[PDB]
């Protein structure tokens, strides 16, 4: 709790004052530096102040809505300034997941001075005056949210500027032994087994190949020959793994969609084809085996990071198929190379935390990452090194943000967030679609409940070449494809029209089973 | 790993005119007692453009859940015909089953829909309005879906 | 390669000046042989083997106690069955074929020994040893004769008081005692005789896990021993359960410090003054492994080798490599102080070896192949594929901070046995070959004739060069390396090294008091030629 | 009844040349403690023609036995060829062993040995003088012959 | 992994005066057939000083070996009583019995001796020089000590 926010509701600061106070670093800042212990504390405390209010809303005869029976004007309209503004000079670590939370507002449906948003046409109200302010975001959204957005009555009702604005821009469219060549083939046989059978209900992957592979893997360290199981095991992986007739592929998509309630920050899991390899990793239990794999994956991954990709001002798709693959490749790695550490337990504040640090610090780690962003960000191609390094740290445990070396590279991810303007264009001489990839996927990594969640507050602050980023190398495509979680606002959007008809709900009608 | 896994699902009465409540046997085995009660979800794709055409079917909680492996039978009521427009209402369509523990999805099953005129001429040449009085649809039984996810049981 | 031997052969050089050389018409004379060089030690040394072979080896009332768990009759049918069918030569001076080709050999072998040019001193040591011990049996060859060897070998020998005086009491006793050195210089046998007579949070099923693991161990230091006993066989099923359940629970740390503590504290050390000396004789070594044996686990050691070839398991390798790795780090940088009595330093040392031993052991496990890379167009792609990823240990960075700052013996003994267990790759590294060409530097400063350069005392060189002329004949390493590739007052000043802990690091030292004992053993040509051989009896 | 019963013979390296010595592994019975010592003897048939050419190997003593199911390993020496008829030294002749208590046996057991030349040249045509430098003892253990007495035990 | 391994050994004839050879009774276990001529050792450690009165006793070869299990019995001549200090003539001392292969050994089994007096007076006073005819010799084969090292085999 503040006494900032009560003082700025009863008119003594402006809001960009407050918001200059906040970013940087006659009477008005003498007023506000009398509140200077409460600097820090704003910004979570307004985020739970506002999510404790919606409550009474948000769904933990229909009545349309009605500009004209607002409860009050002048509150609303300070709150959603200030709601603004913290997003315009990028107070919060994530807009997209600000973004689910105003749409999520938009399709309410029933039920300090004063409590806020007492009726449906206060929330409805505010959530249009919010997103007023963010056109540049929404219009480069995909085609399907364009048609929802576009065609609802909400807006209309209560901005019919906004929804000529959103009408107006859909016309923007498009030497080896005998026996490995038997070990092969058996893998062969495994890998065919598996793309046959493992669809059908029933099916268990340990029960049904946990002994030939085993035996496989002895008489590979018998024989003493990995290092061929190791490059084919890699090819195989990256050439398989990445990939009228226009509708039975657009209708089987939905039979290989996400978890539908893990939105809009999921944990990480491997969708698909990918999922084959894990348990296979898994259940081989291999000393030699891991070793190896590491070796030849952190070796693929250093050399693709230092391709000289040509440029020009034609057209190039060799740039998504690299970036596909390090993020695979650096995913895998992640994932094998923290395997022994991965304990569910935070490690308990006082003296024995620095024997923890002690022995876990004197070790190098298995890829050294902070040279390579260092030397990387300097010369530009942040673009290309970034989502890599990232999907990298989504897999430590919990040790790794208390250690000492870390600390740096995070230190320079938040100086870098910091500097990812969307309005001030004249200056940032960059392409819009890298700075909206850069933005969603940073915002992603702070949600991961390995990393602190008060690292990001607890600051005092953070503070030449043409290369690979000026050029418009994104596509829609790969954004969708990288932000797979960016598309869950259509989904609610969808659901706001799909349940008005058949509105049963209740009379749960419970059903007891049988057993033999 | 999962305390809960689904043995086998398998269709009755197919095929069945367009009117005919779906029905499905579902099997399952549970390793522990559950602290929570199951629940059940279906959803017919009205069309492949957009998910707004969807229709909640029905919605089942199953009751106390101790160990060991249960079946029981499905009952729900047929799709509505105002609400599918013309141009997927003949064609293929798929209908999901989903259960949720906690409020999670872990298990998805999909079954492929096809649905056909019996007459010759109909099939031959359809009206512009989709007659759904003589159309009979059909389940493939032999190329079940299903996909499963990861979640917290605990 | 033979030019310069026939050369210094028939009077035309002196040895001073090629052994300066190899370390006004004679150096024009020398520099006509430039390209031969390198190749003139191992030629000669060949050469010499070669010539030794002639005479060196190739290469009734009686009564029981139970133990408890006329004729004429048969003649008959043996007749229709039978037709139915139908000295030792004393030595001594005066028989030797020549004096002064026998003379110059011996003298050039002194120099090069003395100067350390050859691999290992203790090798040729033990040669020499072996051609003073034999019985029986170019211009021209060498050798028609037992006295010729004999003479050659007490030539070399006449030069090494030094070396001599600082073995145990056995040695010198047995070389004072020697029946033949006496026919050749009785003054030699004085001086060593007058040497004898002058020497004198955790969880609840961390207490299971450690009860199982108490448990084991109770079983296998009581039943080792019994012929017939195998470790995988009979404990490869409760550890990989026990281990198993260790991974759930997660709690690898405090058994690996269990581990560690308990590895530390019993492999060290757990009439009897002829009981203790009679037990030493079934706990030696391999009587054919020497003087260069393999490495291995001899004592309590063997267990933990087993265990953890038998656990297998990704985890508990990763917390061990890492704890092991802590305490070298820790235990390297210990002030000892220096000035009465020290013993600290043994203990200091006893530790570090088997530390760094294990973490060695267990480190290169996964690459330990067979076979090097045939050829060298292809093994560059290895080479690049291997080199990449950082050692488990700064061991290069520690080893030149522990030399700019003297404490030398405190860092060479276990970073020497470090590199033992390494695969047969690693010479071929960039990495490691600054590690190695500094030591080759550090062995060819020592020389135990100069003692006003610095100040060393006497047994800290002999440690060094023994430990450092044992790893030069690992069989992993090339024998190449050698021949191709040509401040304070502290630690290194004090007597800190005793005989016993020369003897305890080094054991192979001892065979040659196991060389002497056989030659008095054979008082006779006892039971010589053709030996009597036994047919295996089968059941099934 | 007797006190004393022989189970089983062993015979042990074989085949083996002639200097080898006697190797037999043999079990015996004990009803009762025996209070004097049991000899045994190896005797070896010299010659058929005559009773003049047999020769003694070697004898034991055994000290006190209690019941029960003792054993012990019987080593005789090779026969002296110096003896043995040259007609006899190439062919098959007799072993034989016997027990004698209080100075009277009461069983005897022979075995048949061979004496065979290995190589086939010298099988073919043996020389004037049998060679035991080369020539070879076969013992043909799986037909012994058992011969039992009755003694005044007591 | 070792190939040949011992299963039992037995030792036979003790207690028994010194002048009696020594006996033993070997039994060892095959995997795979052996190329070459096995070799045995037995060594006597006459002091307990030192190793310069070591004495051996006898070497044989056993033939070749097919896969399997095998047994056999070794036999060894009694040591010198000359050699022997009379300081070490009386008391306890080892017995080694060792096994080659290829030149190599890999296999080592020691036992503890034990002589003593007969005669209880001797026995508690011995005489100031040895008399042999009333010595005996005990071997203690419930505690065997054995030691295996790992050679090379192909």
């Amino acid at each position: 709790m503040a006494a900032v926010l009560e003082s700025l509701l009863r008119e003594e600061v402006s809001v960009a004052a407050v918001v200059r106070w906040i970013a940087r670093s006659a009477g008005e800042a003498a007023a506000l530096s009398s509140l200077r212990a409460l600097r820090k504390e704003f910004v979570p405390f307004l985020l739970n102040f506002l999510r404790e209010q919606s409550s009474r809303v948000l769904p933990q005869t229909d009545e349309p809505a009605d500009p004209a029976r607002v409860s009050s004007r002048q509150r609303l309209e300070l709150v959603a300034l200030v709601y603004s503004s913290c997003i315009a000079e990028n107070l919060v670590p994530n807009l997209f997941l600000e973004l689910f939370f105003v749409f999520q507002l938009l399709t309410a449906r029933r039920m300090l001075e004063s409590p806020l948003f007492q009726s449906i046409h206060d929330c409805v109200f505010f959530a249009v005056q919010v997103l007023e302010c963010h056109f540049q975001v929404l219009s480069n959204l995909d085609k399907g949210t364009l048609k929802l957005l576009a065609e609802n009555e909400r807006l209309l009702c209560f901005s019919p500027a906004l929804q000529g604005r959103l009408r107006a821009a859909y016309e923007g469219s498009v030497r080896a032994f005998h026996t490995f060549k038997k070990q092969r083939d058996v893998f062969y046989e495994v890998l065919r087994e598996w793309e046959d059978h493992h669809e059908e209900p029933g099916w268990d992957f340990e029960k049904g190949l946990g002994s030939r592979i085993r035996a496989m893997m002895g008489q590979l360290s018998a024989a003493c020959s990995h290092s061929h199981f190791v490059r084919l095991f890699q090819k195989q992986l990256l050439q398989m793994c990445q990939s009228k007739l226009g509708r039975l592929w657009r209708l089987q998509e939905r039979l290989m969609a996400p978890q539908s309630s893990g939105g809009p920050c999921p944990p990480p899991t491997f969708p698909g084809c990918q999922g084959f390899f894990r348990d296979f990793i898994l259940s081989a239990s291999s000393f030699q085996f891991n070793q190896h794999l590491m070796d030849s994956l952190s070796l693929k991954i250093q050399e693709l990071n230092g391709l000289a990709l040509p440029q020009h001002e034609g057209e190039r798709k060799q740039f998504a198929v690299v970036l596909l693959s390090l993020r695979l490749l650096a995913k895998f790695l992640g994932f094998v190379a923290f395997l022994p550490y991965r304990g569910p337990e935070p490690p308990p504040t006082g003296e024995l935390q620095d024997s923890i640090l002690a022995l876990r610090s004197q070790v190098p780690p298995v890829l050294d990452v902070r040279t390579l962003l260092q030397r990387g960000l300097q010369a530009r191609r942040a673009v290309l090194t970034v989502p890599w390094l990232v999907e990298f740290l989504s897999f430590a445990d919990h040790v790794v943000p208390l250690l000492e070396y870390y600390r740096d590279i995070f230190t320079l991810l938040l100086r870098l967030h910091r500097s990812l303007v969307l309005s001030q264009e004249s200056e940032g001489k960059m392409c819009f679609l890298n700075k909206l990839l850069l933005l969603a996927v940073l915002g992603w990594l702070f949600q991961i409940p390995t990393v602190p969640e008060d690292l990001f507050f607890l600051e005092e602050g953070p503070s030449p070449e043409h290369g690979l980023d000026n050029a418009p190398v994104v596509d829609q495509q790969l954004l969708y494809t990288c932000c797979p979680y960016i598309g869950e606002l259509r989904k609610l959007l969808a659901s706001w029209v799909s349940g008005s008809s058949g509105r049963s709900g209740g009379f749960m009608r419970k059903i007891t089973p049988t057993t033999t | 790993m999962a305390k809960v896994q689904v043995n086998n699902v398998v269709v009755l009465d197919n095929p069945s005119p367009f009117y005919n409540p779906f029905q499905f046997e579902i099997t399952f085995e549970c390793i522990e007692d559950l602290s929570e009660d199951l629940e059940w979800k279906i959803i017919y794709v009205g069309s492949a453009e957009s998910e707004e055409y969807d229709q909640v079917l029905d919605s089942v909680l199953v009751g106390p859940v101790p160990a060991g492996r249960h079946m029981f039978v499905f009952q729900a009521d047929a799709p509505n015909p105002g609400l599918i427009p013309d141009a997927d209402a003949v064609g293929v369509t798929v209908v999901l089953i989903t259960c949720t523990y906690r409020g999670q999805e872990f298990i998805r099953v999909g079954y492929y829909v096809n649905n056909e005129y019996t007459e010759t001429e109909l099939r031959e040449n359809p009206p512009v309005k989709p007659d759904f009085s003589k159309l009979q649809r059909n389940i493939l039984a032999s190329n079940p879906r299903v996909t499963r996810f990861h979640i917290n049981w605990e």
